[PDB]
């Protein structure tokens, strides 16, 4: 009887919200959170009266109980898509603060890599001027043992520096890419690009003779090594985001079983009148 | 022995690799516990305020500071070194009265003289009358007191600016300049930074444009200097580095054992030529051909 | 009348639509795509007879329209969103064809100029290997000579080397990130950062003395130069993945429309038995 | 002139830098139009097959070619050039008799005779029962001519390999082993790539090892040779990379000028050791100590 006019409030108000959840997951501010979701509360709410009138026309134990059943699995999967979304939110603040905390780090051993290149050039200047001296004022011998250093040192230094420094450009890349990184493989791929990039640097800078510097080299390359989780977490968010999709594609599930029952629940309503 | 802390705003420059020798070097005959840290480079102004913080931290009895720029700590400084004692070191250091409590040294070199220097040896070897010269400027990045420097210099004397280029201090950019300063081939030197001028030398052979075009540095480096002791290069005057190292500690030295010292010191420019390179003079100008960057 | 029985039709297939549209969108390998918009062709027939159905339950010409009109819009727009997806599966094939293209010309250039960085620096050591036969046959003169060139010229060459492979490792890894790039800021930025760099080191090559070299090179990155419009259709590829977006939101939005007025045509059905 | 379309697997290499130097030379005194490729190294086998057809293209008379591996081409050749006379350089490359019909000539030593000359130079110097002396093996990638020779001249000898790594002919990567070699401290002499010798002697000088371990390299580069020169390295065996050079740019240019040529050329290997380095026998092996490279 009256049924129906509650029934078409429900088979209404159910097509308005699947339309506030989608609202709801391409939200992302905090400010878009607590209003496409603030709007379903209350559009919730409603549905919940609107079911609770309709919840009185039968008296089918049976039937009774799917209805009541199916509404709450509806609110359990809004809710749980809520949680997914505020977890969305949180993820993507803390990926930022966390790899803005590697690029300054990546950078400042970039930095100082680089600062040696720079060093070990002039030095090499230095160490032929020095020759010029040697060489004219015939101390011969020691023209070239200078000579020999030059090469066994100094050249041989600049190679290996060049090399070391183009590493430590490599890691800032790997991190610079990082924050904007949402493709799974890819970022799958820099993880353990990054650790063994890391493991391999971390060595040849233990080699390098230059106490201040391999230490300092060391202790930023630990801290890195430590911050190297934002790469697990990077995860949590695609993760997070595939979740928010299943809750979706849940939700058309679950309003169908919901209103698939309010219309045996509308009939045998009308029976016996 | 007292702990003293410097810090400086890089360490990848022949400069400052010679600041450093100047304070390794003396804090080791004076006896002191020298640390030294270096900014990322001028542009690491927070960098350099951890680092500044860092040295009070350490426990340093004084702190030799080489600002990331002058304005910075003006009205810091006791916000991050607290209240210990510091000393300024080759760049001017400006911070209000408040502040400057903590000022009991300065060392450095008005880089006017340093510009005004390079252009009287150009204004005299091209005296007024004697031939119009052309002259091209690669000074470095963006006033600027060498430039002022050497224009007053260049004032009245036959010596034309044919055009100034400008770029930050990369030997890279730099060698980019002076290789269009070689294409316009109108101009008869090529005065500039140490790092400018060091790429001309190489460019200028490259082209086979040595002979033809000049070069000037407007300050010291191994390099140029390297450059003058081999005829590649024509003058170029220098501010002691070593030296305004050796000042600096020595200053924060005896302030701290307490004895006499310069407030404000500033050791004398000299100018420098492939025929007068002795020795003392270098000797206080570039580390040693052996040196490495030391640190403590 | 029997309007109710047709409307339950209704409401309920346009869910399994919703369904079927939103497994069109997370389509790509032209078989999820052909295969949910098959089904989802059928599931819109289905909701076409029973919607032509309610036709002939009511006569008000102003309702009527009203059907026609949501109809013609659900109809348009899951078209609109088919096209969307086929789009989305084109760009993805051009952008990792037009992709690899360039990975393997930056690749060639890093590898030439790591192969110059090496000659330089064995050329090197042979200068030196000389110097000792001229110290050692007291051609003093010839000597310091060698040593303005060692200064001059190889260790000169050894740095400017050394920048100019940095440039093109830099610009390999541009390429590497841009393959699976998807923010439209960050898109951005690596295009434009592209773009100087191309610029910046076609000027450098010229400078390096080099004749085959210093043409391969350029004849290399003028070729990058050409391959840059990848960049603008990631652009494109971001702008059709909100499409798709905003599409499947207008979907919800009319299939709720489209109910309320298939209600109010329940009604003016129950008018003048 | 005729047209010979030289293509190597790489040109990084002192070794290559030398072929290189040879053909050179000789295609002009022999009067041809050489033109030079390289691919970016051996793992570029599709960069190598391109430029084969890029010969063609450019209409080489005939083509010498260094493989990027022994068996690619072996069934294509002919997919590639046509039927262009093909002339193999340095390395091996067998092929097929459908294909062998451009098989011209060849240049190339048995890389089993240099490892094999490297270990007489050891087991003479210490025969049975003298004295155990041990080895460390830094000889490159991954069997090999190289190391089954080593194996034969060191077969019942005294001198006992202590362990054998392996890795890429890359110089880093050769130094790491070098260094864990030094660690061990155990071995006498590290024979190994002209790589892991040029970085045994840097790396041993900054160990203080010198005179510790002796070093021994399989095949011959600027760097090794300067590590004989200056009694830094103890022996090395050449096997004539100008020389190789040469030969192939001969062959294939008699081939064409229909005249008589050994169509199987393989330079006579020579040890060489601080005390004898013969002036024509590095001169037929280095390439100048000016030479860049050339591609025509």
């Amino acid at each position: 009887g009256s049924a129906m006019i509650e029934a078409r409030q429900v088979s209404e108000l159910s097509t308005r919200i699947i339309s506030s959840v989608q609202m709801l997951s391409n939200a992302q501010n905090e400010q878009e959170r607590k209003e496409a979701g603030r709007v379903l509360f209350e559009q919730l709410e409603s549905l919940l009266t609107h079911i609770k009138e309709l919840g009185g026309e039968s008296f089918d134990s049976k039937l009774l109980d799917a209805l009541e059943s199916n509404v709450q699995n509806v609110i359990n999967n809004l809710a749980e898509l809520g949680v997914t979304v505020e977890r969305k939110l949180w993820l993507a603040k803390e990926i930022d603060t966390r790899v803005e905390e590697m690029r300054l780090l990546s950078e400042e051993l970039e930095q100082l890599t680089r600062t040696q290149v720079q060093n070990t050039s002039t030095i090499a200047v230095a160490n032929v001027t020095h020759i010029y001296d040697l060489l004219e004022a015939n101390k011969k011998d020691q023209v070239y043992q200078a000579l020999d250093a030059l090469v066994e040192v100094d050249l041989d230094l600049t190679e290996r520096l060049h090399e070391l420094h183009l590493l430590a450009f490599k890691m800032l890349n790997q991190i610079e890419e990082a924050r904007t990184l949402t493709n799974v493989d890819r970022i799958q791929q820099i993880q353990t690009a990054f650790e063994n990039n890391l493991k391999i640097m971390k060595r040849r800078v233990l080699a390098v003779e230059d106490p201040t510097r391999s230490k300092q080299m060391s202790q930023l390359l630990t801290e890195l090594g430590k911050r190297q989780v934002v790469f697990t977490i990077l995860l949590q968010q695609y993760e997070n985001n595939e979740q928010s999709q299943q809750l979706m594609q849940k939700t058309l599930e679950l309003f169908s079983e919901l209103n698939s029952t309010v219309n045996k629940l509308v009939d045998d309503s009308n029976k016996t009148t | 022995d007292e702990k003293i802390c410097a810090i400086y705003p890089h360490l990848k420059d022949s400069y400052w690799l010679s600041v450093n020798y100047g304070m390794v070097s003396e804090a080791e005959k004076q006896g002191v516990n020298l640390r030294v840290l270096e900014a990322g480079g001028y542009p690491n102004k927070s960098r350099q305020e951890q680092q500044l913080a860092l040295c009070t931290q350490w426990g340093a009895n004084a702190i030799i500071l080489g600002t990331v720029d002058p304005h910075a700590y003006e009205h810091n400084l006791k916000s991050w070194v607290g209240n210990t004692p510091v000393f300024a070191t080759v760049n001017q250091l400006d911070l209000d009265e408040e502040q400057s409590t903590l000022l009991k040294g300065e060392v450095g070199v008005d880089w006017y003289w340093m510009g005004y220097e390079a252009g009287k040896y150009l204004a005299e070897r091209h005296p007024k009358g004697s031939g119009k010269t052309n002259i091209a400027l690669l000074l470095g990045p963006r006033t600027k007191p060498v430039t002022t420097g050497f224009y007053e210099a260049i004032k009245n004397s036959d010596i034309h600016i044919v055009d100034s280029f400008w770029a930050d201090n990369d030997k890279e950019l730099q060698r980019n300049l002076v290789q269009r300063v070689i294409d316009m081939g109108n101009i008869d030197y090529i005065v500039g930074s140490a790092v400018a001028i060091e790429a001309a030398i190489s460019e200028l052979r490259s082209a086979d444009k040595t002979h033809d075009i000049g070069l000037v540095s407007v300050y010291l480096s191994h390099g140029v200097y390297r450059g003058l002791l081999r005829n590649k290069v024509l003058f170029a005057p220098t501010d002691k580095m070593v030296q305004q190292g050796r000042l600096s500690v020595m200053q924060a030295a005896h302030y701290l054992r307490h004895q006499p010292y310069e407030k404000q010191a500033s050791p004398i420019i000299k100018p420098l030529t492939p025929k007068t390179l002795h020795d003392d003079t270098i000797e206080e100008s570039l580390s040693p051909s052996e040196y490495r960057p030391t640190f403590s």
